Parts: structure tokens; C-alpha cells; sequence
């Protein structure tokens, strides 16, 4: 089981690792675009791009499975120790608001890229059928080239030191002390 | 003729050490008789640790799926996720025969992700860690001690020999004492000539104040004086000392703005693809190299001079 | 000259990697990525020295935002939302909640290093903590005793009926609420201290007298311990503090041995030679013949190293009697011949242009001589102030009454009072060469004689021994002895300059080997000026 | 010429010790005050005791949670107190000691009382040796500093004066004050410290502020062993140029012995005369000056140099003879009021200082409860028996 | 003086075992050998300290070390 | 306190070990270095009494006695290893030898 | 820079690694990597 990722997404993931661990910069969670509309736009674009041979059923199945798996996987293999405090205070705010928060509404596509990066480890550690594994791999490559077709409007390099929006914010001294300390 | 034997008194001993004065002489009669681990294998860091009674794995207060705060920690026994999966339900009673297929049969045919959803419960929470095949396409980066990003920009940590017991004069600093060895390189034994002023400025032992501090660049080994570039002391801890003559990682062109955080290099496998075709008006936005997907070109001095003259000959009218 | 600018930059840069990085920066400017300000900053370190090229670049390019430094990254507005009830409109408009600095980001997740201190400084800081916590406990107990004394004075003038009921809030009627709490916690136990604190607070005038008595006797015994410790602290700090103040002087014993060698002086003169040559290559084709010059304003300094030299002759035992005699005669003669002084006018009691082309041993001997000369000038130039400060040393009368002044060096006669400092330190150097001064005491005398400024005289016997050993090679070596004989023949004190020094250079180049170093030492009779020119491998190339 | 000086002392500010083997020490202020009254300077001076600050009075720069934390700091229950310990970075680099709330309250009360006395015109020079803390952030404690009372004093000065200048002359410069006044144009901060592997790690020639506070933060990076002459050459012309361009209405000076020749974590080679002639030069301008003390890990030198600062602010020249006090054994064997400079290397080259001066000049050429608020209320405290 | 038990290096213990004819040397033998040597030195040096304190001397001679080795049935010749 | 932090030879195991055994068994010179053993001796002695000095010959005698004792202990350990049908020594063999010796 | 940069067959170059000092050669000819000559021809065809 082998999976390929285009070098732009690998560079984006490496830059994200640099931002979190080295630059001490977490992602801007109150962002304009989240995972749910990412998958909705991807599904709409691939549905309106090609014909209708019966693949929309498995397309919606893949979208729903990715949404549910990102919902129940966000606190398992994603979420660096720096961003754990942000997740904790968002969960505390949602607990005070009497509402059940799901990660597809607030989290950006960088965590989805992290999930696709760690996907081969998850497939290799689980007993799965061969044909379903190849179908999941093919849908993964389709989503990867769809993200490669829209890098500029979705992953734009911006610095949080001088702009209101950069899909990334700087961590404070208190935030770093709580997260990377105790 | 120091005397810490008889003049060290009896009531008070060596400071920073209590004695028996607060225990033996403390009578007040005025009341008139009325398995665990210590490495945190979810983020590979240190801090306040919580452990399970029957599981050797220990976690952090925030590395837990539902991050718990020390001010309202749960009472009684605490268990991990696979502790709830192995010692508790779905393994001791209701043994796993076909409940995994029942997950597909119940969760509305999500079979391409239902197995991963079921394996989520049989998986401890942990921080994000970059996969091995993601790391291998960038040879310039590496994993640190606790698992932080470490490219060639960051210097290696200094050892304890060079930092604590590095004698007195040295003291891991050349600002103190005459240090002529910093001006001589061991590769050829010649003199390190600074870029701005073409003097090594070693000076003399009779006049130590005439000596000027110099440092070696960490990339091209270019000597540089401490007074030419604005800088107070050396650079030993932190990132590698990058002289202000190379390509910066991030530049700003206000017009909102563009960052261009470089391309951080690709290894010598098939991903590195070369295609030198055009020398004038390529608009390749940098990431070039000099010779005598991520697209790069074999540019030379002539093409760079040509496009530079073209751009400043179009831009001098404005 | 736009066509020839690029190769001019290529020959100016020299290195290929720096040229490629300059080309990368220049193409980054070319591709509408780098603006004019960053280009100006880049050429500020690239071609900053070449003023003609920089002015041409500024005139030809057409040169007529925020700094955003590495620190103080901008926080999001989510962290700005804080109640902060003590903030008015002016505090809102004058304070920024979106800029925070954290030193770990400055360290780049690597930490920071502290300044390395000598061991005596560590014992001095330990002495400081030992003296601090003693009298800190003493005056905390004194403040608690004063508070309890005011309480006892208030108890002394009212009856028992209001004595039984005297409930008080924490603080004992004073502005502080935790000094006495810490005092009773430190004096008594951890668990008993809280209960006696609770007693004192809710039931005063019963536990308060015995608490005051206990605190009074504890303060008395603490003061007795401090008084018996103060003498030991004073006498140990008398030798600790001045050694701690000497930073370069502690390492001077090894630095003078490692740095006053042949190869180090060769390196330090070749550095100045190549600096002059490439600076002139950048600026102007002719090159100066003067570098590393010394000034000789005082004539008695030669007499001082003469006195040190023939004091060292009569002390050592590794040389023979006629070897010692000829070494002393050569050391006297070279000074009497090179510096145009007829003879020694101190040979009675109270004792015990021209070009020189020489080899490396004479170079090292002359460098040692000039180093000791500069050290003695540093002693003598401040001597008129140091002697005035020592002669007007106003001792404190209260320290004399309590016997607190430092009399460690006054018992053996190492004090500099009542005498000239320069003559006293010359006698001290003579006896230290004689080997009966217990050298660390001489270091201490220099430490509290010129306020640690005489750190270059710490190895006067070592540099005297090095000078003697280098002058011993002037006659044992055949080439050096022949050079001295040719200096006997050459020196005539007559107006014959610029007609036979070429013959001198030719016969020296034929006399010296290829691996031997080449020197030109020029001495001027007027103002006692001396200049040394490094002309190594500049005559055998043709 | 002649100027009235208000001295703010508290007898309780020295009764709290941070810990065993600690660099920071409030015990030096008590012996500095003993040196002040032992010199007979009370006959030409006015001294008041400032009240301890409250929770609301200390919330004027910091957050509510940080002030409540510092008020509820206690070393006995430090076992469960670990979330706010970090974040406020207390107990890791700044350990917990008894009386931290009281010490912070006294330091803040002295700082805003000096600011209020400078504002009301009751005095021309305000000296508060009880508190000179400058490393404190909005919600972070560093450098064994907890409350940024200098920021509160600058705010109280700004309530009456239009422009306030902060001058720092010791090593381990205060990044908290610069962080508090990075974007405002009415506050200008100038500091002198060592850069390069130094504990704060903040302050460059490029660091001059952003927004409206552009080119309003002066930082002078120095090196090891700077002597008095080069310190004068780097201080006096740039201070004269700052007075010529910025024209401040108040000066906040953080005097301390951290930049002296003998220090624990210090790196400078200033004597008492070198550390005192800068204060004399900044006093010769005639504008009001606030004096605070929060530096100096050594004790015997810092007491003598604080006494010398007080004597120079009293417009008198102190004799070298040192009288009898109850802290007389701290001093050196000479027992003279003189901080002896060390002989370590002066690596601070004149060319580097000239380059720093040109960069600073090119940056600065574009510069042309609440019931007891506003302070101005202190106890007299004229019955002091510190003389021996 | 701290961490001086690591002065006896791992190849030093390896060479000492080679002198004893040991074929293969385990990685856990070095800590145990260092502990055994520390116990033996803590006995012998303490006995020599008592011998030196008995003779009113401030430095310990080789004869006292010889006596301390002889009293435990491990007599040493040549000193 | 204020801080934030072609083919190689490829000798099989055992033959070179026996070569070193034969080289050092017929040898005479001291295997343990001088100054590390001296510093360990001073560190051990400072726990019993401070301000204590050792002469060069006393350090020599201690070093030779310790080397001979450890060589005899290693001989007994190897003999127990071959006795236990092994060629690799274990620390439990050292403990057994110390227990049999009575120390 | 990097971890694999050799004109001959790579041996984690950062000189013939894993060999004695008496085997060096620095003459100039054509250079080809070929991934250590197909990993010495798949380890001599899996030891022939
Ligand atoms: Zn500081």
C-alpha cells in the first residue's frame, strides 16, 4: 500500500510543521473556509464537471465518510500539542453554549491534508478489502488533484504579523507556556 | 585563615540548610493544655503527567482526546481509550467476532471509512507527527529531540563541554580575552578577510583594543566583522548565523502582499525536474540555481543580467 | 560602463558562491519580487565599501512601510478581548494587547547562556547570600519584635476585662500581614507554626509575652552568630573580592605564555601586512612602509628592563658564569647601540634614519622589549594618580576602632604607603625574580595597589625569562651572531643613508635561508620613534 | 539648579526574600536607605511612605486574572497550582515566596506615588528605590519581576504630562515597558543593554515600534566590559539628541547596579562615577525625572551606587569616607563609598558604537479601588531611626 | 568532584576483562564492575583514611594503603 | 538563573577478542588510565574526609591493587560463565562470585 | 548539504566511506551515479 502526494501539498505540510513547532503559530480557526464547504465544493465541482454514469453515489459516500472520519479523528492523530489548548477552550466555549461542536465547521483544509498524509499508516494498520482500498486511494488522488487545481484561492501564503487574515495566528506567551509546558 | 569550624556557631549551620532549632526548640506552653512511564508517548514532551493504574502509558492533560484541566481532574480510576477497549467493553464481554462488520451494517454503509472509524476507538490520542515519506522528499529538514521542525536554518545545539566547562577565558565567548584562533581558519591557515572592510583586524597583544571580532558564516564560510553588520555579539544558540548576503526565506513587496517562503529544496530523486529553455522573460519567480510541480531552470549570469536590464529599462520610464 | 560593471563585481566578490548568491538576489530584484529598499540594503553589505560603484549604481538605477523586526509578533484580536477593569480610555489608547514578547522565541527554542565568572566571584556571591540571609532573618525578627513591643505597650495600660477579649484582624494593627507570619513560621515548626499563629491572632496578651521573649532570645543569638561570622567573612573576602575583580589577570598567567610566542607575533604582523596591502589594492597602488609603531617618551624604562635583566642574570642557575657575563654584556650593549644612548648613567650604586634588518629571533626579542616597555608606560602614566591616591588614603576611623581594615599585606611590608609606587613595584619585581615573594601575595598587592589596573605585570619574571632566553640565541646562532657583527660594521652614526642599505638587504638575502623570515625595523633618533616593516618574501621573488 | 527631591521608602519592602541562592534581592533597598539617612541627607529632603497598592490599582496595565493570581499566590499550596503557574510563568524562572502580593503592592504604590508627586508639582525628582520592576509583561512574569509598576507610573505621568520618556541604563533591559508602549506615539523608550545570547533577547536597531509608535523605541545593543568613557560617549550625545527631538515632559530612569563592574549575571564594566555621571547629565536638563531601582544582583556595590545616585540628586558631592551603619560589614576592605571598576576587556569598539549612533539618528530624525485613584496621598513617616 | 564513577571507561573494563581471559563482555557488566570497584575503593580508601588519621598526617602514604590491603587478606608487594 | 535553557576483512567476533586476551595476558603495562582513577579516588575519599591528598605512589598502589582484584574477579566470572555453558559473562555471575568470596 | 551527494556510488556522503585511508583518489573523469550501479547489480544478483 503506497500513496503519492504532490510536492505542493508536502511543502504546505512542512510549512505547517514549521509554523507550529518552530515559529509557534497555530492555524486561524475562525476562518472563512472550513472542511465541510471544502468537501461540498469538491463534490459539486466533480459532479458538474463530468457525466453521470452512477459514480455520484460513491462520490457522496466518500464525502460523507471523509466528513465523519474527520469528525471522529480530529483529536486522535491530528492536533499538535500547541493547538490542544485552542481545542480545549473551543470545547469549553461550546460546552458553555450548550451546543455540540463538530470539527468540519471551524477547521481548515490543512488538517485534512494532515489526515491524507497519515492515511497510509491508517490503511496499513487496519484489515481492509483490496478493491475498497484501491477505490479509496483513487478518490484520494482525485481530491488531491482537485486541491492542486485550486491552491491559490485556498492556500495563500500570508503573514499574521501585518494582515487580518492569514489562516494562521501567532501564539502568545501564556498560550505557549500552557501548551508546551505543563 | 578562615575558621568554619568554631565560628560557624551552633544555632545556625551552613546557610540554605535548616537545623534542629525549629524542631527540638519549638515547645509552646502558652496554650495551657487547652506501571508508569515518564516520557509521555503521545507528544514526546515533558510536563505534568497522568497515568493509568493498569496501563504503563502516561499522557498529558491536553494530549488527551477530551483535554482535562488539573483544577477539575476526575476522581477515582482513570483509563485510556484502548484501556476502555481492551480491559473494558468489546474485549472482555461481547467478544469481537463480527461487531466490526456490524459497524458497517449499522452506520449506513460507510464501509470505506467505517473500519477506520472503528479503529479510532482502538487508538490512543496523540499529537500530529509527520509521516516518513513526507519527511524523505525534503533532505534539508530533520526531526529534533522532542519532535520539532529542524531545517538547515537552525544550528545544532552546543554540547555541555563547549557551554559549561569551556574554561574561563573562552567562556563560549570571544568578546573577552585575546582570541587569535577565531581569525585563522584550520582549512588553509590563511587570514579571514571580512566582506565589508577587507581587513582581518587581528591587531596586537600589546594593544588588545585594536582587535576587531570576526565570525565565520554557517553556509558559505564568509568572514564578517561584528561592527560592519549591526550586531552586538556572536550567534551560538538558536538558528545558524545567516550572513545578509544570501537569499532570504521570506521577502515582502508591498503594492495585499506576497510572502514567497522559498521552496526549501527537493532531493536528487525524480521529483527534482530540470528544464532550461528560455532566458528572457521567463517569470520563474525565483528558486533558481547557477550553472557554468516545482519547475526550476538552469539560469546563468547572462540571462539574469538580461532580464535585470530589461526590467529596469522598462521601469525607468515610470 | 554598464557592460563592464558585472565582471568588475565578479572580480570584487572573488568567491563563486557569494557571486551566485548575489546573482540570485539580483534576479529576485529582476522578477518584481524585491523592491528598491531591500536592494539598497543588500548592496549596503555587498558593495558598501566601493563608493564609486555604489554611487554609480545609485545614479544609474534611479534611487532618490514598517520595519517589522524579528520580535513582537502580532497577536490575533481574540487574545485582545480581555475585561481589564482597571483600564480607562487613555489606557486603552496607550497600551497594545496584540503585541507580546517571549524570550524563548528570541532563543529559537535553544535557551540562553549566562556570563562565565571566575571561581572567586562564585565564592563572593556565596558570601553575599550567607551574609544576606543572616541579617535578613535578624531584621525580620527585629521588625516582629518592634510590632510585639508596641502590642506589649498597648497591653501595659489597660485592665484584664478588655485583655481577655482583644480580637484583631490579620495584620496586628499594622500595614503588613505576612512578615510576622513568615517569622513565626521560620522560627517554629511547619504544623505548629500555623497553630501558634492562630493563637496569637485570636488570643493575644497570653501567648504574645512568651512569643516576644522567644523572638528576643532568637534575635540575640542570631546577632551573636552574625557578629562571630562577620570577622571570618571580612578576612576571607579580603582575599576573595580583589581576585574576583581580576578577570583577565587570572588568565594572564597562561595568556602571556600562549600569546607571547614566535608564531603568534608572526601571525599578528602578517595580518597587518596583508591588511595594508589589500586596503591599498582597493584604494591606491603605493603602500606605506610603517605599521605597528611604538612611541618611546621615557628614557628610564630601558634602565628598568636593564635592572630586571641583570637581576635575572644573578638569580638563575641553568647558565654558566661566562655565558651569564656575555649575556648581560650583550643585553647592555644592544640597548646602548640601537637607541643611540652613549652608555648607562645608572652604572653606579642604586642599580643592583637608520634601518635594522634582522631575523625572527631578534624580532621576538624586540617585541618582548616593546611589550615590557608598554606595560611600564601603562604603570608610569597612571603612577602620578595612583601614588597620590595611596598617599591620601583616608582610612575610616570607625573601621580602625573596630579593627576592620585589611592588614594582610601590611604585616610583611607589601603596602605601598609612604613611598613611590614605581620604585616600590620595581623592587617588588626584582624580589619576585629573586623568588622570595610568594607570588600570589604579589598579585594581591598589585590588585589593591592600582585598583586591578596592573594586570600586565603579573608575568614580569616570565617575560624577563623569555627575553633572556631569546637574547641567548643572539650569540649561539651563527647567522644571528654574524648579523650582529654586520650591525657593528654598519652602524657608524654618519650621514650615509640610502646608499648602502640596498647592499645590506642583498647580503642579508644571500645570508639568510628561504624559510627564514624577513624584517625591516626603522629607528629614528628624533622623538625616539621606531617603525617595523614586514617585507617577508618580497626580495627573493626576483 | 536646586530642586526638591521626594524619597519613597517602606520598611516592609525588604522583609521578603525570593529564595536561597537568588540573584534578585529586595534586602539591598533597606541598606541603601540606611546609607541615605546615615549621610545626613534628610535635612535637605522630604520623605514619605507610600501605601500598598490594591487589586484595581494594579489592574491598570495587567489583566484581572493575573492580578487575582498574584494576590492569591501562596507557596504552601503550590502543588495543585500549576496551570496559572505557567502562562504567568511563575515558579519556573521566578520562584514563589511569601509576601509577593505585599511586595508588589508596595512597589506599585511607590511607583504611582512618585508619578503623582511629579505630576502635582510637589517635587522635581521622584526617587522610588522600593520598586523598579521592568521585566513584567501583561500576563507573564520574567526576570524575577512580577508587576510592571514602571508602566503604571508612566500612565499616571501621562494623565498630567503629554510626553513621558523611559530611560534604562542597566543590563537585562525591560521588554515589558517597550511591549506596553510599542504602538503609542506619546511614549518614547530608550534603553542601554547587552545583546547576543542575553536573557531578554529583545531589542534591535530595527526594533523601533510599529503603527503610530514607529521610530519611538530606542535600543542600544552593547557588549562586554564597556568602560565609563565609551558609556559616556554612547549616552550623552544620544540623550541630548533625544531631548532635542522628542522633548519629553517627564523622565523615568531605572537606576541599578546590574550594569556595574561586579555582578552575577551582568556583563558591563561601569564604576560608580560612570554610572553616576549619566544621572548627573540627565539631571542637568532641569525637567522632572522619576527614579526607580530594580536592578543589581550584587549588594555591596548596589547600595553604594544607590547612595551616590541619591547624593547626586541632592545636588551635593558625597565624601569617600563611609560612616558606621548596621550593614557596615557588607562593604569591601577599603570601606570607602566607591565601586571599583574591573579590568576585563573593553570589546565595545568605537566604530560599532558610531554605527549604532548613526542608525539611531537616522531612525529618530523623523520624530520631529478607583476611589483612591490619581494617588497624591501618602503617610509622612518622618520618624526614621535608621541612623547609626 | 562529581560523576567520577564514569572515569573508569567502558574499554578500560573491556581490557581488564581481556586480561582475565573473558571471551565476550556484556553491556551490563560495566555498571556492575563500576559498582564493585566503588565498593572496594570505599572500603580500602576508608581504611587508609583511618590509618592516616591515626598517625596525625594529612596526606595518605602508600604504606597505609599496603597495610589496608594486608589486613583484609589482599597484601600488595612493591610499595 | 536568568535563562530559558573489493571486500573488507570483516573479522568475526571472538578471534580479535582472543587476540586481545593473548596480547594483554602477556603484557605488563597498566590498562586503567591514571588521572580518571585518581579523580575517582579523590571523589570517594572526599565523602569520608575533606581536604585530603594522595601521593603519586599511593595512587599507583591503589590502581595496581584494584586492577589485580578486578582481573581475579573477571577470571572467576568467566569461569562461572563457562561453568554455566556460556561464553558471555553476566552481572549475576559477578554477584555470585562476590557471594561465594564472602564480600 | 543533504545526505546523499556523490559522483560515484553513494555511501551516505555528506572519499570511499567504510574503507581505509589508503584508497583515496581525486582524478577527473566522467561521473555517473546510477544508484550505486543498481545497488551493486541487486547485490551481485542476490549473491549470485
Ligand atoms: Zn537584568
Amino acid at each position: 500500500i503506497s500513496l503519492q502526494i504532490p510536492i505542493k501539498l508536502k511543502s504546505v505540510l512542512v510549512d505547517d510543521w514549521e509554523y507550529v513547532t518552530k515559529d509557534k503559530k497555530i492555524c486561524r480557526l475562525p476562518a472563512d473556509v472550513t472542511v465541510e464547504m471544502v468537501l461540498n465544493k469538491y463534490e459539486h465541482e466533480v459532479s458538474q464537471e463530468l457525466e453521470s454514469p452512477g459514480s455520484q453515489s460513491q462520490l457522496s459516500e466518500y464525502c460523507a465518510g471523509l466528513k465523519l472520519y474527520f469528525d471522529k479523528c480530529l483529536g486522535n492523530m491530528l492536533l499538535y500539542r500547541l493547538e490542544r489548548l485552542q481545542y480545549d477552550e473551543l470545547l469549553k466555549k461550546s460546552s458553555k453554549d450548550q451546543k455540540p461542536l463538530v470539527p468540519i465547521r471551524i477547521y481548515g483544509a490543512i488538517h485534512l491534508l494532515r489526515l491524507i498524509s497519515v492515511l497510509p499508516e491508517l490503511i496499513s494498520s487496519t484489515t481492509m478489502d483490496l478493491q475498497s482500498c484501491q477505490l479509496l486511494i483513487k478518490q484520494t488522488e482525485d481530491f488531491l488533484v482537485w486541491l492542486l487545481m485550486h491552491v491559490d484561492e485556498y492556500f495563500n501564503d500570508k503573514d499574521p504579523n501585518r494582515s487580518d487574515d492569514a489562516l494562521y495566528v501567532n501564539t502568545s506567551s501564556q498560550y505557549e507556556g500552557v501548551a508546551l509546558g505543563m | 585563615k578562615k575558621r568554619p569550624k568554631r565560628l560557624s556557631s551552633q544555632n545556625v549551620n551552613y546557610d540554605l540548610k535548616r537545623r534542629k532549632i525549629i524542631t527540638s526548640e519549638g515547645i509552646e506552653r502558652s496554650f495551657k493544655n487547652e506501571e508508569n512511564e515518564d516520557f509521555c508517548s503521545a507528544c514526546n514532551q515533558s510536563g505534568s503527567f497522568l497515568c493509568c493504574d493498569t496501563c504503563p502509558k502516561s499522557f498529558h492533560f491536553l494530549c488527551l482526546d477530551p483535554p482535562i484541566d488539573p483544577n477539575n481532574l476526575p476522581k477515582g480510576d482513570w483509563h485510556c481509550n484502548e484501556c476502555k477497549f481492551k480491559i473494558f467493553i468489546n474485549n472482555s464481554m461481547a467478544t469481537l467476532k463480527k461487531i466490526e462488520s456490524n459497524f458497517i451494517k449499522q452506520n449506513n454503509n460507510v464501509k470505506i471509512f467505517a473500519k477506520l472509524l472503528f479503529n479510532i476507538d482502538s487508538h490512543n490520542p496523540k499529537q500530529f507527527q509527520l509521516p516518513n515519506y513526507i519527511k524523505e522528499t525534503f533532505p534539508a529538514v530533520k526531526t529534533g529531540s522532542r519532535g520539532q521542525y529542524s531545517d538547515e536554518n537552525d544550528k545544532i545545539p552546543l554540547t555541555d563541554r563547549q557551554l559549561f566547562n569551556t574554561s574561563y577565558g573562552q567562556s563560549i565567548t570571544k568578546l573577552d580575552s585575546y582570541n587569535p584562533d577565531t581569525h585563522i581558519d584550520s582549512n588553509s591557515g590563511k587570514f579571514l578577510i571580512c566582506y565589508k572592510c577587507n581587513q582581518t583586524r587581528l591587531g596586537s597583544w600589546s594593544h588588545p583594543e585594536n582587535s576587531r571580532l570576526i565570525m565565520t558564516c554557517d553556509y558559505c564560510q564568509t568572514p564578517w566583522h561584528l561592527d560592519c553588520v549591526p550586531r552586538a555579539s556572536f550567534k551560538n544558540l538558536g538558528s545558524k548565523w545567516k550572513c545578509p548576503l544570501h537569499s532570504p526565506t521570506k521577502v515582502y513587496k508591498k503594492i495585499n502582499y506576497k510572502v514567497w517562503k522559498k521552496q526549501r529544496l527537493i532531493n536528487k530523486k525524480n521529483q527534482l525536474y530540470y528544464e532550461p529553455l528560455q532566458k528572457i522573460g521567463y517569470q520563474n519567480n525565483g528558486n533558481i540555481q547557477i550553472i557554468p510541480d516545482f519547475k526550476i531552470t538552469q539560469i546563468d549570469e547572462n540571462s539574469i543580467k538580461y532580464d535585470f536590464f530589461d526590467k529596469i529599462y522598462k521601469s525607468k520610464m515610470v | 560602463e554598464e557592460v563592464t560593471f558585472f565582471e568588475k563585481a565578479k572580480r570584487y566578490i572573488g568567491n563563486k558562491h557569494l557571486y551566485t548568491e548575489f546573482l540570485k538576489i539580483l534576479n529576485l530584484y529582476s522578477q518584481d519580487i524585491l523592491d528598491l529598499d531591500d536592494l539598497v540594503e543588500k548592496v549596503d553589505f555587498y558593495l558598501g565599501s566601493n563608493k564609486e560603484l555604489f554611487t554609480w549604481f545609485k545614479n544609474f538605477v534611479g534611487y532618490q512601510c514598517e520595519a517589522f523586526g524579528p520580535s513582537y509578533k502580532r497577536l490575533p484580536k481574540s487574545d485582545t478581548f480581555m475585561p481589564c477593569s482597571g483600564r480607562d480610555d487613555m489606557c486603552w489608547e496607550v497600551l497594545n494587547d496584540e503585541w507580546v514578547g517571549h524570550p524563548v522565541w528570541a532563543s529559537e527554542d535553544s535557551g540562553f547562556i549566562a556570563h562565565r565568572k571566575n571561581q572567586y566571584e562564585e565564592t563572593l556571591f556565596k558570601i553575599e547570600e550567607e551574609r544576606h540571609e543572616y541579617d535578613f532573618y535578624i531584621e525580620s525578627n527585629l521588625r516582629t519584635i518592634q510590632c510585639l513591643e508596641t502590642i506589649v505597650n498597648k497591653i501595659e495600660n489597660m485592665t484584664e476585662n478588655e485583655k481577655a477579649n482583644f480580637k484583631l484582624p490579620p495584620g496586628l494593627g499594622h500595614t503588613s500581614m505576612t512578615i510576622y507570619k513568615k517569622v513565626i513560621r521560620k522560627v517554629y515548626d511547619k504544623e505548629r507554626g500555623f497553630e501558634i499563629i492562630d493563637a496569637l491572632h485570636e488570643h493575644p496578651a497570653v501567648t504574645a509575652p512568651v512569643v516576644l521573649k522567644r523572638l528576643k532570645q532568637k534575635d540575640e543569638e542570631w546577632r551573636r552568630a552574625q557578629r562571630e561570622w562577620n570577622k571570618v567573612w571580612r578576612e576571607l573576602e579580603q582575599k576573595v573580592f580583589f581576585k574576583s575583580l581580576d578577570h583577565l589577570g587570572l588568565t594572564f598567567k597562561q595568556a602571556d605564555k600562549k600569546l607571547l610566542t614566535t608564531k603568534q607575533l608572526i601571525s599578528e604582523i602578517s595580518s597587518i601586512k596583508v591588511d595594508q596591502t589589500n586596503k591599498k589594492i582597493h584604494w591606491l597602488t603605493p603602500k606605506p612602509k610603517s605599521q605597528l609603531d611604538f612611541d618611546f617618551p621615557d628614557k628610564n624604562i630601558f634602565y628598568d628592563i636593564l635592572c630586571l635583566a641583570d637581576t635575572f642574570i644573578t638569580h638563575t642557575t641553568a647558565y654558566s658564569n661566562p655565558d651569564k657575563e656575555r649575556l648581560k654584556d650583550l643585553l647592555k650593549y644592544f640597548i646602548s647601540l640601537f637607541f643611540s644612548i652613549s652608555f648607562e648613567k645608572i652604572e653606579e650604586s642604586l642599580y643592583s634614519i637608520f634601518n635594522l634588518f634582522a631575523n625572527t629571533n631578534i624580532y621576538i626579542f624586540f617585541r618582548h622589549w616593546t611589550t615590557i616597555y608598554e606595560r611600564l608606560l601603562e604603570i608610569k602614566q597612571m603612577n602620578e594618580r595612583v601614588t597620590k591616591e595611596i598617599n591620601t588614603r583616608s582610612t575610616v576611623t570607625f573601621a580602625k576602632d573596630l579593627d576592620l581594615l585589611s592588614s594582610q599585606l601590611s604585616e610583611m611590608g607589601l603596602d605601598f604607603v609612604g613611598e613611590d609606587a614605581y620604585k616600590q613595584v620595581l623592587r617588588l619585581s626584582r624580589r619576585l625574580i629573586n623568588g622570595d615573594l610568594e607570588h600570589q601575595w604579589f598579585e594581591e598587592s598589585l590588585r589593591q595597589a592600582y585598583n586591578n589596573k596592573a594586570f600586565k605585570l603579573y608575568t614580569i619574571d616570565k617575560v624577563t625569562q623569555s627575553l633572556v632566553k631569546h637574547a641567548h640565541t643572539l650569540m649561539t646562532d651563527a647567522k644571528t651572531a654574524e648579523i650582529m657583527a654586520l650591525f657593528v660594521k654598519d652602524r657608524n652614526a654618519s650621514t650615509t643613508s640610502a646608499k648602502d642599505q640596498i647592499i645590506y638587504r642583498l647580503q642579508v638575502r644571500s645570508h639568510m635561508s628561504n624559510t627564514e623570515n624577513m624584517f625591516r625595523i626603522e629607528f629614528d633618533k628624533r622623538t625616539l620613534h621606531v617603525s617595523i616593516q614586514y617585507i617577508a618574501l618580497d626580495d627573493l621573488t626576483l | 539648579d536646586k530642586r526638591r527631591v521626594a524619597y519613597f521608602y517602606d520598611a516592609d519592602v525588604g522583609n521578603y526574600a525570593y529564595g536561597a541562592g537568588h540573584p534578585m534581592k529586595p534586602h539591598r533597598i533597606r541598606m541603601a536607605h540606611s546609607l541615605i539617612m546615615n549621610y545626613g541627607l534628610y535635612k535637605k529632603m522630604e520623605i514619605y511612605r507610600a501605601k500598598p497598592a490594591t487589586k484595581q490599582e494594579m489592574c491598570q496595565f495587567h489583566t484581572d486574572e493575573y492580578i487575582d493570581f498574584l494576590s492569591r499566590v501562596t507557596p504552601d499550596n503550590l502543588e495543585m497550582f500549576k496551570r496559572e503557574s505557567v502562562k504567568f510563568n511563575v515558579g519556573d524562572d521566578c520562584p514563589v515566596f511569601d509576601g509577593l502580593y505585599e511586595y508588589c503592592s508596595i512597589s506599585g504604590g511607590g511607583s504611582m506615588e512618585g508619578a503623582a508627586r511629579l505630576n502635582r508639582g510637589k517635587c522635581d525628582v521622584a526617587v522610588n528605590y522600593a520598586g523598579g520592576l521592568h521585566h513584567a509583561k501583561k500576563s507573564e512574569a520574567s526576570g524575577f519581576c512580577y508587576l510592571n509598576d514602571i508602566v503604571l507610573g508612566i500612565i499616571e505621568l501621562l494623565r498630567y504630562h503629554p510626553r513621558v520618556l523611559y530611560i534604562d541604563i542597566d543590563v537585562h533591559h525591560g521588554d515589558g515597558v517597550e511591549e506596553a508602549f510599542y504602538t503609542t506615539d506619546r511614549v518614547m523608550t530608550c534603553s542601554f543593554h547587552k545583546y547576543g545570547e542575553f536573557f531578554p533577547g529583545t531589542g534591535e536597531l530595527r526594533d523601533i515600534g510599529v503603527g503610530a509608535g514607529k521610530n519611538y523605541a530606542v535600543n542600544v545593543p552593547l557588549r562586554d566590559g564597556i568602560d565609563d568613557a565609551t558609556y559616556r560617549s554612547v549616552f550623552e550625545p544620544v540623550i541630548k539628541k533625544i531631548m532635542e527631538w522628542y522633548q519629553p515632559s517627564a523622565v523615568v530612569l531605572q537606576c541599578g547596579g546590574d550594569s556595574l563592574s561586579g555582578d552575577r549575571l551582568g556583563c558591563f564594566n561601569l564604576s560608580m562615577e560612570g554610572h553616576a555621571n549619566c544621572v548627573n547629565y540627565v539631571k542637568s536638563f532641569g525637567i522632572p525625572m522619576m527614579v526607580v531601582g530594580g536592578g543589581g544582583y550584587t549588594m555591596r556595590n548596589v547600595a553604594r551606587t544607590w547612595c551616590f545616585e541619591t547624593g547626586l540628586l541632592n545636588n551635593v558631592v558625597l565624601d569617600k569616607d563611609l560612616p558606621y551603619n548596621e550593614y557596615y560589614e557588607y562593604y569591601g576592605p577599603d570601606y570607602k563609598l566607591s565601586v571599583r571598576p574591573s579590568n576585563m576587556f573593553n570589546v565595545n569598539t568605537p566604530e560599532y558604537l558610531d554605527k549604532v549612533m548613526t542608525n539611531i539618528f537616522a531612525n529618530l530624525e523623523n520624530t520631529k479601588v478607583e476611589e483612591d485613584s490619581a494617588e497624591a496621598k501618602d503617610t509622612k513617616g518622618g520618624s526614621q531611626y535608621a541612623r547609626d | 568532584l562529581r560523576d567520577n564513577i564514569q572515569g573508569i571507561t567502558k574499554p578500560a573494563i573491556r581490557r581488564l576483562a581481556r586480561r582475565g581471559g573473558v571471551k565476550r563482555i556484556s553491556g551490563l557488566i560495566y555498571e556492575e564492575t563500576r559498582g564493585v570497584l566503588k565498593v572496594f575503593l570505599e572500603n580500602v580508601i576508608r581504611d587508609a583514611v583511618t590509618y592516616t588519621e591515626h598517625a596525625k598526617r594529612k596526606t595518605v602514604t602508600a604504606m597505609d594503603v599496603v597495610y589496608a590491603l594486608k589486613r583484609q587478606g589482599r597484601t600488595l608487594y612493591g610499595f | 538563573r536568568q535563562s530559558t535553557g573489493k571486500k573488507p576483512h570483516r573479522y568475526r567476533p571472538g578471534t580479535v577478542a582472543l587476540r586481545e586476551i593473548r596480547r594483554y595476558q602477556k603484557s605488563t603495562e597498566l590498562l586503567i588510565r591514571k588521572l580518571p582513577f585518581q579523580r575517582l579516588v579523590r571523589e570517594i575519599a572526599q565523602d569520608f574526609k575533606t581536604d585530603l591528598r594522595f601521593q603519586s605512589s599511593a595512587v599507583m598502589a591503589l590502581q595496581e591493587a584494584s586492577e589485580a582484584y578486578l582481573v581475579a574477579l573477571f577470571e572467576d566470572t568467566n569461569l562461572a560463565a563457562i561453568h554455566a555453558k556460556r561464553v558471555t559473562i553476566m552481572p549475576k555471575d559477578i554477584q555470585l562470585a562476590r557471594r561465594i568470596r564472602g564480600e | 548539504g543533504g545526505r546523499c551527494l556523490a559522483f560515484h556510488g553513494p555511501l551516505m556522503y555528506e572519499h570511499y566511506q567504510g574503507w581505509k585511508s589508503s584508497w583515496d583518489e581525486w582524478v577527473g573523469y566522467d561521473r555517473i551515479r546510477a544508484y550505486n550501479e543498481e545497488n551493486i547489480a541487486m547485490k551481485k544478483r542476490l549473491a549470485n
